[PDB]
DNA sequence: CTGCATCCGAGAGCTGAGGGAACCCAACCAT
DNA sequence: ATGGTTGGGTATAATGGGAGTCGTCTCGGATGCAG
């Protein structure tokens, strides 16, 4: 199928950033109905909760990247 | 920006709408035009 | 300084008084001062002339109307804030058909707020502007059918909020239908119901072939008329009873009450000149005998299907065609408020009648008069088209009074406006200017007056043209619409004369707007003067004609903003009109008749005139206008000094001996320097500093209130608790700041104590302002004319002034739409400077000329070169003014000056400048084989000088464009906008920062700016930005506690205006919930939500 | 660097350019009233004649910028890329030409003054509708160009 | 009021309206009645002519304590 | 730029993994007052006042620095955060 | 109406006025909607605004901000240097030091000046029309009102001195900082993210005396 | 406190709605026109939604801490933070069942 | 019985700044 | 024990309302036409 912009992001599975977009009633309406759960994918509905975005410094790719030196990492060894 | 392979977790998207939509403003005159550019 | 001026066009008649457009349309409005048995039915006496009589039996029945005088002068209304008003009686009778006996009395109805001497209002105190507003005038309108080619829809249209719009259209089945309220029906039925009979019909529209027979239709003609009329209200009203008396009456005020429908006068007229009939009223049709008869209909049919049949004689309308378009001013937007809340006293009346006691009734106790003063309350406060007026300077204010917006009550919207109100009409030429306008999204929509322009009586705007009659042009002038202009052929103005004919075999001339040109028996109009064609902000641009239209729309929108000057200048080189715009905003001060001064001082002139009476003038000192500047007349006369009539007394605020001064004449030269002034950044030397040139007087006003709380009175007083003496020095004894002391950011201006036993509550000054305390103001209660809110016992303002000098940061502008901010203040010693040692002023990059298209500037400049040297003023007139040669032999004698100075002194010439010659020999800027001198003449004929630079000594290797330039400085000032925040108050539903400077607000991170830290993968910094800087209650109170602590901000958490967002889906049915890994619910209200 | 009013170079082929039109347009004339010619094809040979005027005038511009003045300021700054484009320098030097009616179409006669020499009345009145026209794109445009970004930012933020 | 303004021609001060009234009235009655008679005002209302500002919009929050008062 | 921004960029195989080691290091640093630092007391970054040259407070200039020097071990999954945290507290309390 | 005002029928108004009433679904949905007024966008703390200003002597990476809004921008950590030294007994006796202006000595500027080295400022023009509209630079103290820019980030914010204004905001924490120091630095972002080609390049004056 | 995951959005029955609700709201008063004070079962009661000062019931018995869950006997107010007058909803029992626009339009 | 075809209604149109109308009478809870 | 507040009562006859709005564009249900 092809379809517009429009439709394309109004037609998405996160009720959030469709809500957020346009059509506000119609989005909260069928996802009330459907009991929809938002699983978060992508950037606006981590922007609404306030949360850190999965992307750049906050993609799990590099977030639990740890840092220490030599003599701290020796002494762990030993341990 | 780096002329070099993107990093993983760059969010393109963003970037590719913003790329698209700068040049929109006022750069492309108003079938022909910005209009043609929405009707695609 | 002697006045040179250019120019062979002749103006045969001066132009017409400027704010003539709200004076003339008010006092034709109220006719205050007409006897009332000669005032005409218009204005308001027509709004009482058709309102009354309501006849109910009892009537009431208006006699006539009076205006008193007002309670308050307009300085008392000013410094009270009240509205400068005139109570209006009128005078009625209540008589009793079946009785007999007359009771007359004049009851007060109101009061009706007076418009100044300038043109504007006093409405609470402050000045107010009433807009006029351009719409489409009513009448009969005929145009091509959108969806289908070859057919016309024909359109009535009345006053606004005066009728329905109605449309006739053809079907494409045959039958002609008629739309009313967004209901179509057919016209043929309508037409039974006004009594027309087949064979009428038949013999008045059997020419125009077969549109007769699509209307034919045997039903509805067997029907007598009042079933058709019955039967017709079933169609227009469905369900409702169908009774004879209610359908007639519906009916009646649908297309026959003059209390309903209104065709204008306007309307009327365009009416019968399109149909070629005339009318009786104003209606579309008449309620005579219990019976209707038509009037517009079948006029309306003839017309359309004449059209439709291409009949010879019959054409579409154009609906932008100033012919089609009309103004509504002050009095007839007045006047609309005025008849809409007298029929509000009408119903009341009506209705006191039928409860009230017969017996024991009187026109006083009949008529209650508050809907009509909450609608001129309302009309004056809240609409619109009312604005605060501008007073920047007075060339705002009268800018401001000749104003015409499309937007507005019963205007168009300015998101669903495109191109076709926008566009300059053919028929704008000499009605409205095509230059001047705002630049953003309400750019055509709000337009202004042009400078020869009438708005007449039916709101039509005309323009005067010269009569020619067998090539001679006469000095008859006639002013003419648009229509009447399309019917003949008019010259240029600039076209050929000797004596008074036409010296030109070919003339270039108009024809409906298309350029032709025509031999001088063809002409039969001539245009008065090039002025005409533009409005009075863009006629003060000097050789405008060679500036692209958009950089003089920029001029002459920011002469607009140019800001007072305690030393202003009249511009070196002017249009000719500077003076007519001083003497008619009323700034000045004009001698009455001719005298003898007697007395002179800083705030006062006594004139004594040739009657022997002595006349006292007081002068407006250090007066704080709308917006913060500082107007005040100073005296330009001197103790017996003889004054003739219209002889200047006292100069306004800039104004210099009569002339508009809105800004200073500098000595620029156009060169790029350093960088400083890249992209439109502009360099100024510290010498203009240093003379105060550029320096400017501004007035900040500051209130405070003590009213009655529960808790007990507020008190303004000097005992406050925990403040050193050293906070209280300034205050006097009643706990006010005294006058003449010096205010910084953080002291008390106004000392106060509220019940908490008691606490500080005072008035401080913001963080940004202060100054010098010049004023003080203090209303209590039970003052004579004060009118306090209940429960505030008294109030305090404070005028505090400051005298702001040019700073990096602010705006300068010339009138060619050049303008830029200040970025660097060098000293004298580093400017460029002239071989004599005379330095620069300012230096502009030539870098905006080439694709800005506004070479007026550099003729400006070059003008100013040859003045600067010579020592004279010029007039050149837009259009037809001083040219090229002309400035080249200004500027010969100019370098004769400038160089035999040198010579005499017994100097030659200097190395640097045999240097820069021969580097214009290699340019190609002079010629080979001149003598220095020679050469050095040449360049001054091009308007360049060699110029040394005051860094090194050495010339700039080429020369380089110098000369005076007119630039004013704006009202864009750094010093009132720059603001920073790091916390402070917060909103009360959200809880996030508020926003404005005044209110110490924060910074809007929109949309876009999140899209952007998104871009860059900049995570951590967006959830900073939306929670621990917003509205993170507990994470802003942690990070900041952190930071004073010297740790590091913690992680946020939740944010409020989520929780907002979650609880109004809640209230909405909808069951929000938030979950885990798991699918578990997860509390974000920390358990304080759940029972 | 600097700009004065004698550095808009006119070119003396610019006169000799529209004596030749001129010269055309009455031929033209005369071919439409011998019956040769239709108004659309008269106003079309009537634009194509300015258009190919206006077209010589600016090689006209541009080759004395280059030949005679290759250090004028406006020939610099167009040539370095600094500032403005050769369009703008015809209207300075040249002419200005054609212009639009509002309903879009041509008006017959062009402005055959530069902004050096300076225009009419009737000449600046014509350009106003360009000028305008220009404007209010302008401000349309650019609500649409940020209604078309929030919507492709909407469909691709994932 | 509205009788006394007809009379008078002219808005009347507190104090003819409480002789007006009739015993038991003075002005300061008059003004709290007044003052207890404002109907309260909405927190929409449109406030300059684009339709972006309300009035609530410029209302501070007085209750919650402050970074600085937490601090 | 930052100096040495070109070497950093290179040591990583995404620029936001700099990012987070350098925001990390930078919160060890001020964690523990600048005496976990694996600079020599001739390496450190300066800061010039009027009474004389200081230790700079900015602890991100450190933390780059350091990554300068290579004596930094960053990577995924290398030491248990509790583990790590209390032997790091043992060597500078 | 309470639901959906304005939906079916003639909307509830409040007497004597044309207004509609706004009930929850106007609250939630629109321009002025929660979702794109509060949500998606917010006003924050710890920023200002002020007209800018050409920078010429300036190096790329840096932007002249005054000295009083640096004070204002800066406050707690000023607040917390002023306690290090002996400036202030406590932080409310700095912060009453601070509160007037007169009441401001010589120390606090240097005590300033110390709180800024190293950190970055985010500096803004409005519209932000791509990611390179919003930019880091170090911050040097000037005197005046006016925020220094750099002329070769004009083209990349679009803007120019004839009444342009900028927005300042600071980055807080350490992550912040040394996102907005390695992502956001002006002299790390030098060609353009849609072309590839570069962005902050030679124009205008500099193109003309090359 | 659990990672918040998911958010899920449906309709609310009317067991749901009541189980929200602190309380009824049965008289359409908002506040005393003497005192400024809310009115007993009005949109602004105490009772339902909670004291307008923190920890500090209505009239004034108890104005101190650890009272935590107690609700005073004579008012009827609990004694809590004052912020949870922005989170504790009510509701309207109505008459008739009314249908939910959104569903319909 | 299907299909397409106008027809109606519903939802949109850049950001930032600044902008403010009856009267009376008697019992009864609250303070 | 006082004022403030609240419930009840008035008797010729009365019997269906009233403001308003016509200068925007695009897309998805739906009733109507034909085959
Ligand atoms: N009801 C009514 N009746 C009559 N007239 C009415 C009216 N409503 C509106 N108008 C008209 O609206 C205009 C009011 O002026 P405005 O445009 O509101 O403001 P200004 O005083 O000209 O200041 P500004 O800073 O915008 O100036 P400039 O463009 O030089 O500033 C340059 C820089 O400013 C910034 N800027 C300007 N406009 C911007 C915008 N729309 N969005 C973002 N930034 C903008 C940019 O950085 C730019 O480079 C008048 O022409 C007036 O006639
Ligand atoms: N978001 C908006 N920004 C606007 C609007 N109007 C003006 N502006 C901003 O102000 C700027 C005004 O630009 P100017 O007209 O001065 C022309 P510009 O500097 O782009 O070009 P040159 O004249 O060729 O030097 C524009 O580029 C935007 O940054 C508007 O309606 N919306
Ligand atoms: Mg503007
Ligand atoms: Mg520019
Ligand atoms: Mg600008
Ligand atoms: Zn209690």
């Amino acid at each position: 199928l092809l379809m517009g912009v429009t439709k394309s992001a109004l037609s998405t599975k996160s009720w959030l950033s469709a809500a957020s977009f346009q059509n506000t009633t119609h989005v909260l309406t069928e996802a009330a109905i459907a009991g929809k759960k938002d699983e978060l994918i992508g950037l606006k509905e981590n922007v609404i909760l306030g949360r850190l975005i999965p992307a750049g410094t906050g993609s799990d790719f590099v977030r639990f990247t740890q840092v220490v030196d030599q003599k701290t990492l020796k002494a762990i060894e030993e341990a | 920006s780096m002329a070099r392979p993107v990093s993983i977790g760059e969010a393109v998207g963003i970037v590719a709408a913003q790329s698209i939509g700068e040049p929109g403003t006022q750069l492309t005159m108003r079938t022909q035009g910005l209009p043609r550019v929405i009707e695609l | 300084m002697e006045i040179k001026r250019f120019g062979r066009i002749r103006e045969v008649i001066p132009l017409p008084p400027l704010t003539e457009i709200q004076v003339e349309s008010y006092r034709r409005a109220l006719q205050a001062d007409v006897p009332p048995e000669k005032r005409e039915n218009v204005g308001i006496q027509a709004a009482f002339r058709e309102t009354f009589p309501i006849e109910e039996g009892l009537v009431l029945d208006f006699l006539e109307y009076r205006l008193g005088e007002p309670p308050f002068p307009q300085d008392e209304c000013r410094e009270k804030d009240l509205t400068y008003q005139a109570p209006l009686y009128a005078r009625l009778q209540l008589i009793h058909k079946d009785t007999g006996l007359i009771k007359e009395d004049e009851v007060f109805l109101g009061h009706i707020p007076l418009m100044t001497e300038d043109g504007s209002f006093i409405i609470n105190g402050a000045d107010r502007v009433i807009v006029s507003q351009i719409h489409r005038s009513p009448g009969v309108y005929f145009t091509p059918d959108p969806a289908r080619p070859g057919r016309y829809i024909a359109s009535i249209i009345p006053l606004p909020k005066r009728g329905p719009w109605i449309d006739l259209e053809v079907e494409p089945n045959g039958v002609v239908s008629m739309k009313v309220n967004k209901r179509k029906f057919p016209l043929v039925l309508l037409l039974r119901v006004l009594g027309y009979d087949q064979e009428t019909l038949a013999r008045e529209l059997g020419a125009y072939g077969e549109l007769v027979q699509g209307l034919m239709d045997e039903s509805v003609f067997a029907m007598r008329p009042e079933e058709a009329l019955i039967r017709l209200f079933t169609l227009l009203r469905p369900g409702d009873p169908p009774k004879r008396d209610k359908a007639v009456a519906y009916v009646y005020g649908l297309i026959a009450d003059p209390r309903r429908y209104d065709l204008g006068e306007a309307g009327r007229y365009k009416a019968e000149e399109k149909l070629g009939i005339r009318l009786s009223g104003r209606t579309l049709a008449r309620f005579e005998d219990g019976e209707f008869k038509d009037e517009v209909f079948l006029p309306t049919l003839r017309y359309l299907f004449a059209l439709t049949a291409g009949v010879p004689g019959h054409e579409v309308d154009d609906i932008d065609h100033l012919g089609n378009r009309r103004i509504r001013t002050v009095g007839e937007l007045m006047t609309d408020q005025f008849r809409v809340g007298l029929a509000r006293l009408a119903r009341g009346v009506r209705e006191r009648m039928l409860m009230g006691s017969e017996d024991s009734l009187t026109p006083a106790k009949l008529v209650n008069s508050r809907p009509l003063e909450a609608a001129i309350r309302e009309f004056f406060s809240r609409s619109q088209l009312s604005q605060f007026k501008d007073e920047t300077n007075p060339l705002s204010s009268l800018r401001h009074k000749r104003r015409i917006s499309a937007l507005g009550p019963g205007g168009l919207t300015r998101e669903r406006a495109g191109f076709d109100v926008r566009d300059v009409h053919r028929t704008h030429y000499g009605r409205i200017c095509p230059v001047e306008t705002p630049e953003g999204a309400n750019i055509g929509l709000i337009t202004s007056l042009a400078a020869y322009a009438r708005v007449d009586e039916l709101g039509f705007i005309r323009t005067p043209y010269r009569r020619v009659v067998g090539g001679v042009v006469t000095d008859e002038v006639v002013y003419m619409t648009a229509t009447e202009e399309d019917r003949y052929t008019i010259a240029q103005a600039n076209t050929p004369l000797e004596g008074n004919r036409i010296a030109a075999e070919r003339v270039v001339a108009r024809r409906k707007g298309e350029p032709v040109i025509v031999s001088p028996e063809e002409v039969e109009f001539m245009d008065v003067s090039p002025k005409q064609v533009f409005s009075v902000n863009t006629n003060l641009i000097p050789f405008l004609e060679h500036d692209d239209a958009n950089r003089a729309l920029m001029g002459s929108n920011m002469q607009t903003q140019a800001v007072p000057l305690i030393r202003a200048q009249a511009p070196v080189v002017m249009t000719g009109l500077e003076e007519r715009v001083v003497r008619d905003s009323l700034a000045a001060l004009y001698a009455e008749e001719d005298g003898e001064v007697a007395k002179v001082d800083g705030n006062r002139i006594v004139v004594r005139y040739e009657d022997g009476r002595l006349v006292e003038y007081p002068l407006r000192r250090f007066y704080r206008s709308n917006q913060g500047t500082a107007l005040d007349q100073r005296p330009r006369v001197v103790v017996g000094q003889r004054v003739r009539k219209g002889d200047l007394l006292a100069d306004g605020p800039a104004s210099e001996n009569g002339f508009l001064a809105l800004g200073q004449n500098v000595l620029v030269a156009i060169m790029p320097f350093d960088g400083y002034n890249f992209e439109d950044a502009i360099v100024i030397s510290e010498e203009l500093l240093k003379r105060d040139f550029y320096t400017s007087i501004h007035i900040e006003r500051y209130e405070i209130e003590a009213r009655d709380t529960k808790l007990g009175p507020e008190r303004i007083t000097r005992d406050i608790p925990h403040l050193s003496e050293a906070a209280l020095r300034d205050l006097d004894e009643e706990g006010v700041v005294r006058i003449g002391a010096e205010v910084k950011p953080g002291d008390i201006l106004v000392g106060r104590t509220s019940f908490k036993d008691v606490k500080d509550t005072s008035l401080r000054v913001p963080p940004g302002e202060g100054g010098i305390v010049v004023r003080t103001v203090r209303l209590r209660r039970g003052d004579p004319g004060v009118e306090l809110k209940p429960g505030v016992r008294e109030v305090v303002r404070v005028y505090v002034a400051q005298k702001r000098k040019l700073q990096v940061g602010d705006k300068l502008a010339n009138r060619h739409g050049n303008k830029g901010v200040v970025a660097k203040i060098l000293p004298v010693e580093d400017m460029p400077h002239l071989p004599d040692g005379t330095p620069v002023d300012v230096i502009l990059n030539p870098l905006g000329v080439p694709s800005r298209m506004n070479l007026g500037q550099i003729l400006e400049t070059h003008l100013g070169l040859a003045g600067y040297f010579l020592g004279q003023r010029y007039i050149s007139p837009i259009f037809d003014g001083a040219k090229e040669p002309e400035i080249k032999e200004l500027l010969a004698q100019a370098f004769e000056v400038y160089f035999g100075k040198r010579k005499g002194e017994g100097f030659g010439v200097d190395k640097r400048e045999v240097e820069v010659l021969r580097r214009a020999e290699k340019l190609g800027l002079v010629t080979p084989g001149k003598t220095p001198e020679e050469q050095l003449k040449e360049l001054f004929l091009q308007g360049k000088v060699v110029l040394y630079d005051g860094r090194t000594g050495e010339p700039i290797e080429g020369p380089i464009v110098v000369g005076q330039m007119f630039i004013m400085k704006l009202y864009h000032m750094v010093e009132d906008k720059m603001h920073a925040r790091s916390t402070g108050p917060y909103s009360l539903i959200t809880q996030q920062p508020l926003g404005g400077k005044a209110q110490f607000g924060g910074q809007r991170f929109g949309e876009m700016e999140v899209w952007a830290l998104e871009a860059y993968g900049a995570a951590h910094t967006l959830q900073e930005m939306l929670t621990l800087k917003s509205d993170d209650i507990e994470g802003r109170n942690a990070a900041y506690e952190a930071i004073i602590k010297g740790e590091d901000v913690p992680e946020p958490s939740v944010p409020e205006s989520f929780r907002v967002l979650v609880k109004e889906l809640q209230a909405l049915a909808l069951d929000v919930q938030t979950l885990d890994e798991k699918d578990n619910p997860v509390d974000i209200f920390e358990g304080l939500a759940s029972k | 660097i600097t700009i004065g009013i004698d550095d808009a170079v006119i070119p003396e082929e610019k006169k000799q350019y529209l004596e030749e039109a001129d010269r055309k347009l009455l031929q033209i004339e005369q071919a439409y009233e011998m019956g040769f010619l239709t108004d659309r094809e008269r106003y079309d040979q009537i634009l194509q004649l300015w258009t190919e005027t206006t077209e010589k005038v600016t090689q006209a511009v541009f080759k004395n910028f280059e030949e005679n003045y290759p250090f004028n300021p406006l020939y610099v700054m167009a040539q370095s890329g600094a500032r403005g484009n050769p369009q703008q320098i015809r209207q300075l030097c040249g002419l200005r030409g054609l212009m639009q009616k509002p309903s879009g179409e041509t008006f017959e006669v062009p402005v055959r003054s530069s902004f050096r020499e300076g225009l009419t009345v009737l000449e600046y009145f014509i350009s106003s509708h360009g000028a305008r026209k220009g404007g209010a794109d302008t401000a349309l445009r650019t609500a649409d160009s940020g209604y078309l970004t929030r919507k492709l930012v909407d469909v691709t933020h994932e | 009021a509205r009788q006394l303004q007809q009379e008078l021609g002219r808005e009347p001060t507190y104090e003819e309206i409480a002789e007006a009234m009739g015993p038991g009235w003075d002005a300061k009655r008059v003004e709290e009645t007044l003052k207890i008679a404002q109907e309260p005002v909405s927190l929409e209302t449109p406030i300059g002519d684009e339709k972006d500002s309300f009035y609530g919009d410029f209302i501070p929050d007085e209750h919650l304590p402050s970074p600085v008062d937490a601090a | 730029a930052e100096p040495g921004i070109d070497k950093l960029f290179g040591m990583v195989d995404s620029k936001y993994r700099l990012t987070v080691v350098v925001a990390k290091r930078a919160q060890q640093l001020l964690r523990h007052g600048f005496k976990n630092t694996v600079l020599e007391p001739e390496e450190r970054p300066k800061m010039q006042t009027l009474e004389g040259l200081f230790d700079d407070p900015n602890a991100v200039t450190w933390a780059m620095k350091e990554l300068l020097t290579g004596r930094l071990v960053f990577g995924e999954n290398l030491v248990p955060e509790d583990r790590l945290q209390k032997e790091m507290e043992r060597l500078y309390p | 109406a309470l639901l959906d005002n304005g939906r079916r029928g003639a909307p509830v108004t409040n007497p004597g006025s044309d207004r509609p009433l706004r009930s929850l679904t106007d609250i939630l949905s629109g321009k002025q909607g929660r979702f794109r007024q509060n949500l998606l966008g917010k006003r924050v703390d710890y920023s200002g605004r002020s007209v800018i200003v050409v920078g010429p002597q300036l190096k790329l990476h840096q932007c002249g901000l005054p000295k009083r809004m640096a004070l204002e921008l800066f406050k707690p950590f000023l607040l917390k240097k002023m306690e290090e030294k002996g400036i202030a007994p406590n932080v409310k006796a700095a912060r009453r030091m601070l509160e007037r202006q007169r009441d401001i000595k010589d120390e606090v500027w240097d005590a300033l000046e110390e709180v800024i080295h190293g950190k970055v400022v985010l500096l803004n023009r409005a519209p932000t029309l791509h990611r390179l509209g919003i930019q880091a630079f170090q911050p040097v103290l000037v005197e005046g009102q006016s925020i220094q820019l750099h002329p070769l980030v004009c083209e990349a914010f679009n803007a120019d001195f004839d009444g342009d204004q900028m927005a300042v905001h600071v980055p807080l924490s350490s992550f912040a900082q040394a996102e907005a120091r390695i992502q956001m630095l002006s002299a790390h972002n030098l060609l353009s993210p849609a072309s590839g080609e570069p962005l902050a390049k030679p124009s205008r004056d500099i193109i003309l005396g090359l | 406190k659990k990672e918040v995951r998911k958010v899920r959005i449906a309709l609310a029955s009317p067991e749901k709605i009541r189980s929200w609700s602190y309380g009824e709201v049965e008289k359409p008063e908002t506040i005393n026109y003497r005192t400024l004070k809310p009115e007993r079962d009005g949109l602004f009661d105490e009772r339902i939604f909670g004291p307008i000062k923190d920890y500090e019931c209505a009239c004034g018995k108890y104005k101190r801490q650890r009272f935590e869950g107690k609700v005073c006997e004579r008012c009827g107010v609990e004694v809590t933070k004052s912020i949870v007058r922005r989170y504790r909803m009510g509701h309207i029992e109505l008459a008739t069942p009314a249908a939910h626009i959104w569903f319909v339009k």
